[PDB]
């Protein structure tokens, strides 16, 4: 009965109306879990998936002259900017505007979709339009940049090369 | 035919959640070996 | 020569006459409850204090309390 | 009186003799063959956990000795596994005693203790990732502790 | 004249999960939710207690059929896991090649946690733990020489567990034999005398000829395991047996003639143990195995079944009778196929039995080759039968109090010989207790004399063979008879059954397999305290048996069950007044007795027949002669043997051994733990339970299932328990460091 | 003479299956489908005739090419050191990997409804091109039968393949040139 899959049911949890449903839930994990607390556990992996990979694209050309060159791999540039003092920063301001965003209810047991939506934590600033197809659009840039993340990262454990500089000039393992 | 409430029950909730420990543990003593002062 | 008392908070189940080994105890006409009936013990010579009674009183805390005292012959079940 | 090991020849010597039982052992097999490549590692990973350990202080013996006066100098050897035991315990007893007072609104709290509802007990466990926190908050609201328990006689 | 016909039910039980989620279903009052933390235990206690859930023989000997399917399953499974290890993990063709050199090994152990150390160095390449199982002796016994019969093996042992799997569930869900069937013990013995042991011998005899035979032959006669040809082979081109037996070349004609004396080849009575490798002589075992073949299918056409020819059990049982047995055996029939737990106390009683003689026969005379010249083997081997029979031998007593409390029936033991016996139980009883105090004074008594004089300086007034002498005049008869047997009492035999009675020593690779053991005060002493010990653990079953139903001090046991804590503190008291009480008691001194007697033979041996031989025939044993004059006084068991053997599990740090002393240490901790459930109330346990439990009330974190203590028999039950895994595994860990860093 | 009932061995009584796609023989002479659920039976046997139509196919067609990136210093398909090198250099790995995913993830819940009695046994609704028409139909219910009977084939098919490619240590092209 799912979309994705023909030959098991759509699980009873999902539902058509909220963004990017095709019924893909083969292990049913919105069985056992709440359908709300997942929905947003995807918007924000996707968000901030997307963010990273964005990072990933423009740390090859380096554009921040205070702090120089800096490694440009993942794992080295985690390490150096977590000694630096920087990624210590770098955590603060955003558990701050994930106790803002959330109005207090970080915890899974709080937080509460009240008058929203999945996803809809105010931060609209240019009031463009948030209709189901935009919402449908964001989850699914959201999915391919958390396939993309992923990809990326593991390409600079095993190459060591950047994504662009992978994609060029291809070589097998 | 409930088998995921069986699952559910003391006994084999309580071996999966200490097998699942026990390999996290063993998993990082053999990544992180004679680990002492973090 | 055990002791065996019986309280007011006794409900006259019977529970305790049934599971006496010894018949040591009886039930007797009460007021105190509808069972119009109160558990009594005018045998407590025979008494050996196995606390059978204790364990099949329901009451919240036993109505029916067995004191260990002076030890006789029928109080230690001795056959020789 | 206490000295880095690393400065102790007590710990050289030690680390000598571990390489020692174990090159005793290895000197019996063959270069490439099964074993003798076994002990290699097991001799790598001394050398690396002896090198490791020389910034430890340790005495006469050479043994590691662990300073827990809560000096900050020593923060890494008591204090902070101290500070991440108490929280990976205290997360293990707040998610509890949040499922145990869920259950206790159920119509049979003794079944849920016997069959655990996964589903509950696992939103429980997620949560709580702030648990001093949450801690906090229920002990002002007067939620956390109790006014009157079973007491028995003389009280 | 009863039709023995086979009537099942079907579709009797639906297979689904619904009855999985709901613990405690077999049991009314476990279905009702537990209310308290004692529903957990009594959850287990009585899961595998089928005749307390329902009141039907049916229903029982079907969940016993069943399970037992499942248990045979577990064995199969187990099985499958040592082939697997042999097969995988273990350096069977280097032992092969060097089996005096290179120690027995199938475990690697995971480098994690400096455990890697445990990998000894046993030779062959590999490097893991020493088994001392004996799975190397006896695969070589049976003609393995290459590890893709192992796996072949492991793959068939997995398949016959997923069969026992099946076969199980299918006798409960699909096809469920009625009462009628399971009752038909005429059928079931015929059945199992010929066709499980009668033909599981023929069977095996038919191997070892085919298989066994011929491939130890060449392994012995110093051909590689590799040149050998496949055991297929010697069954297709028969020239290959002829040449290694020529009796083979007369074929089967002899056997059908009546030319039996024509297998003089295959079919020896040797009577010795094999000068090469120390064990029994293949061709004895082969032809032992044929007779013992012959002899249980001639034994199993006994009973009568489904035709006029056989035997009535019932008959038999009821003609027996004589004027000091009133009745005799008349109702035993009826109650032998109507309460399983008579059959499992008879059962478990000879099982028992069975495995203690096993361990002594297998020591005396090694059956399989290179495992005399195995000491690890040898005394992990003796020591473990020895306390699965003690452990088969307290069950049986504590299953028979169970049927006389449950199953008993005055009209079926109705003057009978169980009827006489419960009787005139006190005497029984006072006998049997001064049996066991004469023998406690006689036997302890003259250790603790000795140690008195030892102690004072009067050497001259002991029990040793220099002061007073107390020689097993008997025994040593006995020995010298059998060491004379061969020639006049065993014509056809070539030699003494065993070694151990006299005739001379053999060595194999500088080793003594076995050699005469010369009993002296020593072994009359400590002789007597195993049966000392052994009467005090039956006087203990026995009482506990005869009393179970009722006694002087309580009149109606069996109405207060066979597993209850007491009847209060009245009558003086009256606690551990239950036969399960007298099975707990059982417990410890079975496992005192066994103790002793495992000590008995681990010092023996090590002192007086496991040892070294120089060339030209000088022997020097582990413990040279000192058993002689150190096992008559305590002092002596506790220095010479206990502190002195210890040297090797407390000084195993540090080494491949190491895992046994900390086993050693471990042990130990349990051994005391158990003190705290065995000398403490669960009274107090609850009232600090109480305080704790306010504790979490004050928090709000309080459990909804009530949290008690253990219970009374549930206390009792757990330090029994801990007591024998931690006084068991202390030996375990000290007979196999001592066994494995010396000898 | 026969029994009252009959199969097309013509000397049994017809089982509990009747007249399903390519089950026509009703070819249990050994008692499974009494014991065992029918749907789990119908739901391996698809999946080991698709398994091994791809492998017999498969054999074949490595004979020819290689694609010339892959060493392949074997030309016998069917023999371990081919297994085991390939094995090595990370491609049936990665076969493995994803052919566990697509079984645990997807095939464990295929046989988990078609075993509760909603989903056929093999229908995962993979029709690209209307090749079987509509579901339970013409074109369906023979195709699926064609579809059982051509997995059986390339099942014994697969047997004989690895039989004499470890009997000859030849190739099944090999071997049907010569000898
Ligand atoms: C490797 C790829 C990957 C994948 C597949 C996931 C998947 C998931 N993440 Mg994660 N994430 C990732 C990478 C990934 N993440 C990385 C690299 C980061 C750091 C930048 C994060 C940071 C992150 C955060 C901060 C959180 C998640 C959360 C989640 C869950 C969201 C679903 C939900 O809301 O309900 C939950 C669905 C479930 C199936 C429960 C998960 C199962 C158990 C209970 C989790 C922990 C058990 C474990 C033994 C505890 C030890 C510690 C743990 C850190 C390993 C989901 C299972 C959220 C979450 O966990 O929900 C509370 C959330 O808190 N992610
Ligand atoms: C359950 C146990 C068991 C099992 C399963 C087997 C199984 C087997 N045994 Mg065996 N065996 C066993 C126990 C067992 N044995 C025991 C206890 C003994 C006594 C110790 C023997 C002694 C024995 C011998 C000596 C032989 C076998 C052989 C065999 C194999 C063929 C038997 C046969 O039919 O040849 C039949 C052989 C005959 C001679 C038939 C007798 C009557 C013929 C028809 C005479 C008429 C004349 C005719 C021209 C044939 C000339 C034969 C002459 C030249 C010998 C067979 C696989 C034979 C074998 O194959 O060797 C590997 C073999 O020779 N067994
Ligand atoms: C239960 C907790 C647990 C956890 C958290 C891990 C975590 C990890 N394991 Mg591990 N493992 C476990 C239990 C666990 N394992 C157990 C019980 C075994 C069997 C003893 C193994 C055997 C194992 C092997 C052989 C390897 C790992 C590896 C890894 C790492 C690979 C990366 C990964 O994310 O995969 C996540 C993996 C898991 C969450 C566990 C899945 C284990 C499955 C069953 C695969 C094992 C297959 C086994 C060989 C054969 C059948 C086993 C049977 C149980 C079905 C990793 C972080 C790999 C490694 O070393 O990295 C370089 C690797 O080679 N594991
Ligand atoms: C909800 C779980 C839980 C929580 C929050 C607590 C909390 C507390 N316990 Mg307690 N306890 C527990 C379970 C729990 N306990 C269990 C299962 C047992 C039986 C073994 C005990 C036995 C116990 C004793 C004997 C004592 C306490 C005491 C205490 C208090 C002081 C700390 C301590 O000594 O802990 C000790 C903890 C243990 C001895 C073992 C804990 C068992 C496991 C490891 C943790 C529980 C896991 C639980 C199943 C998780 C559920 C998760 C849910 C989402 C499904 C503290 C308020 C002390 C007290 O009286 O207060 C001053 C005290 O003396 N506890
Ligand atoms: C010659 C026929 C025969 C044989 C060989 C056996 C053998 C056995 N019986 Mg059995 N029995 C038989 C006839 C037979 N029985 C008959 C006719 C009756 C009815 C009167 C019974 C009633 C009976 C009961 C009530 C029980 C047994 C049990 C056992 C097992 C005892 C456990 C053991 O010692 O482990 C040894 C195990 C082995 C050596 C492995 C061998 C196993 C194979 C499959 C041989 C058994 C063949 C089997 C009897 C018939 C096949 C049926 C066919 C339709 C497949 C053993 C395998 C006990 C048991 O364990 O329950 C399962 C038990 O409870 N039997
Ligand atoms: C073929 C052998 C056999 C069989 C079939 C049975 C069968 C039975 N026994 Mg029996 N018994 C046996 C041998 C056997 N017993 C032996 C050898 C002994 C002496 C030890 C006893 C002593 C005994 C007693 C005293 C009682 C029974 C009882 C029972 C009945 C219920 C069992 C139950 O539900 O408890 C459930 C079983 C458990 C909860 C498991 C307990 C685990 C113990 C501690 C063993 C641990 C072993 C393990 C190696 C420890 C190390 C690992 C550890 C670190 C985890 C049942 C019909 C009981 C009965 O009749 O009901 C009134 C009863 O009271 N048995
Ligand atoms: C080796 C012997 C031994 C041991 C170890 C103990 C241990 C203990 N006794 Mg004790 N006791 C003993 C003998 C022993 N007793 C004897 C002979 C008596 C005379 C009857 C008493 C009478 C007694 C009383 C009256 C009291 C105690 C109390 C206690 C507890 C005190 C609090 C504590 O330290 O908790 C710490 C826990 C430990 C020391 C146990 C170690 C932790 C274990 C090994 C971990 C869990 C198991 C582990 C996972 C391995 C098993 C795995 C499984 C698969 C098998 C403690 C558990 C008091 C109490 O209840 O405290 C609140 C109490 O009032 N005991
Ligand atoms: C994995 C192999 C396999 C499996 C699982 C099945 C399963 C099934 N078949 Mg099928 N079949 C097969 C192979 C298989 N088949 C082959 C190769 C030809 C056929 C021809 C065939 C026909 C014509 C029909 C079936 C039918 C069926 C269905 C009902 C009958 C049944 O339960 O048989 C169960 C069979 C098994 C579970 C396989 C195990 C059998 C043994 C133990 C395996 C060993 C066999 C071995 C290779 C033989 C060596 C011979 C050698 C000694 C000479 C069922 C779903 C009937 C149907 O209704 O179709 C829907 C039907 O009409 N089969
Ligand atoms: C006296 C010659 C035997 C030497 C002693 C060792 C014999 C071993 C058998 C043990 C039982 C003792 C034999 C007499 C027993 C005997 O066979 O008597 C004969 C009698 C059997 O004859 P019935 O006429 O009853 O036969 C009908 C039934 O047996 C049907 O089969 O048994 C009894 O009824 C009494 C049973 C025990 C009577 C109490 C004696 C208990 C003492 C146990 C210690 C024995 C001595 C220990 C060794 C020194
Ligand atoms: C929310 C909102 C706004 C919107 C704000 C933001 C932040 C919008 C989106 C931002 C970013 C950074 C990313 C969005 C999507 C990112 C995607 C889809 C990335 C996908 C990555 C992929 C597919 C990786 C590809 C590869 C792989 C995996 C391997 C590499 O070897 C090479 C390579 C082929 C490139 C604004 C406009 C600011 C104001 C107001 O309107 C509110
Ligand atoms: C595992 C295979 C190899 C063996 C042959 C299986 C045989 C199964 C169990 C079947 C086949 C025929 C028998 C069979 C005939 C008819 C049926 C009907 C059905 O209600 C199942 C039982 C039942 C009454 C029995 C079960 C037992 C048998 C023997």
């Amino acid at each position: 009965q799912s979309p994705a899959l023909p030959f098991l049911s759509k699980p009873p949890n999902l539902s058509p109306d909220m963004p990017g449903y095709r019924g893909f839930d083969p292990l049913r994990f919105s069985d056992a879990f709440d359908v709300n607390w997942l929905q947003e556990g995807e918007i924000k992996n996707g968000r901030v998936a997307m963010l990273a990979c964005l990072h990933f694209f423009v740390t090859e050309f380096y554009q921040f002259p205070f702090f120089a060159g800096a490694p440009k791999l993942a794992g080295p540039a985690h390490d150096y900017f977590v000694k630096s003092g920087a990624m210590i920063q770098i955590l603060a301001f955003i558990g701050f505007l994930e106790f803002l965003l959330h109005r207090g209810k970080v915890l899974y047991s709080d937080m509460e979709w009240k008058g929203r939506k999945p996803g809809e934590l105010g931060f609209n600033p240019l009031n463009l339009p948030n209709d189901k197809a935009m919402r449908d659009r964001e989850v699914n840039n959201g999915r391919l940049a958390m396939l993309g993340f992923a990809g990326i990262i593991h390409g600079e454990f095993l190459n060591g090369k950047m994504p662009f500089e992978q994609i060029t000039n291809f070589q097998p393992l | 035919m409930n088998l995921k409430k069986y699952l559910s029950t003391a006994p084999v909730v309580a071996t999966l959640w200490l097998f699942l420990t026990a390999g996290i543990l063993i998993e990082l003593n053999r990544f992180f070996p004679d680990s002492l002062f973090y | 020569a055990h002791t065996v008392k019986i309280y007011d908070n006794c409900i006259g189940c019977t529970q305790c006459v049934r599971a006496c080994p010894l018949d040591v105890l009886e039930m007797v006409p009460w007021d105190g409850c509808k069972a119009g009936q109160m558990a009594s013990a005018p045998r407590t010579e025979d008494c050996v204090g196995c606390k059978r009674c204790e364990t099949a009183c329901p009451t919240d805390f036993l109505s029916i309390r067995v004191y260990l005292g002076g030890e006789t012959t029928r109080s230690m079940g001795l056959a020789y | 009186v206490l000295t880095p090991c690393q400065q102790s020849e007590a710990f050289h010597k030690r680390e000598i003799n571990e390489v020692r039982t174990l090159e005793n052992r290895q000197a019996n097999y063959e270069a490439n063959s099964p074993s003798y490549l076994a002990l290699q590692s097991q001799i790598d990973q001394v050398h690396k956990r002896f090198d490791k350990y020389g910034t430890l202080l340790c005495g006469q013996d050479g043994l590691p000795h662990l300073i827990t006066d809560g000096d900050w100098r020593h923060a890494r050897e008591f204090t902070i596994p101290a500070l991440l035991f108490l929280y990976i315990t205290g997360w293990i007893g707040w998610v509890g005693r949040s499922y145990l007072k869920y259950t206790k609104e159920t119509k049979n709290p003794t079944e849920q203790e016997i069959i655990l509802d996964v589903p509950m007990a696992l939103k429980y466990m997620l949560s709580g990732f702030l648990w001093p926190l949450s801690a906090w908050q229920e002990y002002r609201s007067g939620q956390l502790l109790a006014k009157e328990d079973e007491i028995t006689v003389s009280p | 004249e009863k039709q023995v016909k086979v009537v099942v039910d079907r579709d009797v039980v639906p297979t689904s999960f619904e009855k999985w989620a709901k613990p405690g279903h077999f049991s009314r009052s476990l279905a009702k939710g537990p209310k308290t933390t004692t529903w957990i235990w009594n959850l287990h206690a009585d899961a595998h207690d089928f005749d307390s859930h329902t009141s039907s023989l049916e229903e029982v000997s079907r969940k016993i059929f069943s399970a037992h399917f499942g248990q045979l399953a577990i064995i199969f499974i187990w099985l499958s896991g040592m082939y697997f290890h042999g097969a995988r993990f273990s350096n069977y063709v280097a032992w092969l090649s060097n089996p005096t050199g290179i120690k027995p090994s199938a475990q690697v152990v995971w480098p994690i946690v400096g455990q890697q150390i445990l990998n000894a160095d046993v030779g062959g390449g590999m490097q893991g733990i020493q088994i001392t199982s004996g799975l190397f002796q006896l695969w070589r016994a049976s003609g393995i020489v290459n590890e893709l019969q192992l796996y072949v093996t492991a793959l068939g042992g997995l398949g016959m567990a997923g069969l026992m799997i099946f076969a199980g569930w299918f006798h409960y869900h699909k096809a469920a034999p009625k009462l009628e069937w399971f009752q038909n013990v005429e059928s079931m013995l015929n059945h199992h005398l010929a066709g499980l042991l009668g033909l599981g011998s023929l069977s095996w005899a038919g191997h070892q000829i085919h298989v066994s035979l011929p491939i130890n032959k060449l392994l012995d006669a110093g051909v590689a395991p590799s040149s050998i040809p496949l055991p297929h082979e010697f069954i297709l081109n028969r020239n290959l047996m002829a040449e290694l037996y020529p009796s083979f070349q007369q074929g089967l004609v002899p056997f059908f003639t009546l030319n039996w004396k024509q297998y003089s080849d295959i079919l020896t009575f040797k009577g010795g143990l094999s000068p090469v490798t120390g064990g029994l002589w293949l061709t004895d075992v082969a032809h032992h195995h044929l007779a013992i073949a012959v002899l249980f299918l001639v034994a199993g056409h006994m009973y009568r079944t489904n035709w006029g020819i056989g035997h009535s059990i019932k008959q038999i049982l009821e003609a027996h009778k004589g004027p000091l047995t009133g009745e005799g055996h008349k109702g035993l029939y009826e109650i032998l196929t109507t309460s399983w737990h008579a059959n499992l106390a008879i059962n478990l009683a000879m099982l028992g039995s069975l495995s203690i003689i096993v361990a002594h026969h297998m020591y005396a005379m090694p059956p399989y080759p290179y495992l005399a010249t195995d000491y690890p083997t040898q005394l992990s081997l003796f020591t473990h039968h020895m306390w699965i029979g003690g452990f088969c031998i307290v069950g049986a007593g504590a299953h028979a109090a169970i049927y006389m409390v449950r199953d008993y029936s005055p009209t079926v033991n109705f003057n009978n010989v169980l009827d006489r016996m419960i009787r005139h139980r006190d005497a029984i009883i006072s006998h049997l207790n001064w049996v066991c105090i004469f023998l406690g004074m006689h036997s302890f008594g003259l250790y603790i004399h000795n140690d008195t004089m030892r102690a004072l300086g009067r050497a001259q007034d002991m029990f040793s063979d220099t002061a007073i002498q107390l020689q097993p005049v008997f025994a040593q008869w006995i020995q010298q008879i059998h060491t004379l047997a061969p020639g006049n009492t065993a014509v056809n035999a070539l030699a003494t059954a065993s070694y151990a009675f006299g005739a001379d020593t053999v060595t194999v690779g500088s080793k003594i397999a076995m050699m005469p053991i010369k009993l002296g005060t020593a072994d009359f002493m400590v002789h007597h305290i195993h049966a000392f010990t052994i009467h005090v653990t039956t006087l203990i079953l026995l009482k506990g048996v005869l009393y179970a139903r009722n006694s002087r001090l309580i009149p109606d046991k069996a109405n207060l069950g066979f597993r209850f804590p007491c009847d209060g503190p009245g009558r003086g008291g009256t606690c551990q007044v239950s036969a399960w009480d007298h099975v707990f008691l059982g417990l410890f001194w079975m496992y005192n007795a066994l103790s002793i007697v495992i000590f008995h033979f681990s010092w023996k041996m090590q002192s007086d027949v496991w040892g070294t031989v120089t060339s030209n025939g000088a022997i020097s044993h582990i413990t040279g002669g000192n058993f002689a004059q150190s096992a008559i006084t305590i002092n002596g068991w506790l220095r010479d043997f206990l502190w002195a053997q210890a040297s090797q599990v407390i000084q195993s740090y540090g080494s491949s051994l190491s895992a046994y002393g900390l086993m050693f240490l471990g042990a130990h901790f349990v051994w005391a733990f158990s003190l705290m459930f065995l000398f403490s109330g669960r009274g107090y346990w609850q009232e600090l339970i109480e305080s704790i439990v306010w504790a979490h009330n004050k928090l709000k974190v309080a459990p909804a299932i009530a949290p008690r203590a253990l219970s009374i028999t549930q206390g009792r039950a757990v330090g029994v328990a801990h007591y024998l895994l931690g006084g068991i595994a202390t030996t375990w860990a000290f007979f196999l460091a001592r066994i494995i860093a010396v000898g | 003479g026969a029994t009252m009932p009959s199969m097309p061995f013509l000397k049994r009584p017809s089982k509990l299956d009747g007249s399903l796609p390519g089950g026509e023989g009703c070819f249990d002479p050994l008692g499974f489908t009494e014991v065992f659920s029918l749907e789990w039976l119908r739901e391996a046997e698809i999946k080991h005739c698709r398994v091994a139509m791809l492998a017999v196919l498969g054999v074949i067609a490595q004979e020819f090419g290689t694609f010339d990136f892959y060493n392949a210093k074997s030309k016998l398909q069917l023999s371990p050191d081919l297994h085991n090198q390939f094995v090595q250099n990370g491609a049936l790995q990665q076969i493995l990997l994803f052919v566990c995913a697509w079984e645990f993830i997807v095939g464990l819940p295929a046989l988990i409804e078609s075993v509760n009695g909603n989903r056929e046994p093999g229908y995962f609704g993979f029709d690209p091109l209307k090749l079987g028409g509509t579901v339970g139909s013409a074109q369906w219910k023979r195709m699926q039968a064609g579809e059982l009977r051509n997995g059986r084939l390339a099942m014994i098919a697969f047997g004989g393949f690895f039989h004499q490619q470890l009997l000859t240590k030849q190739g099944i092209i090999e071997q049907l040139a010569h000898f």
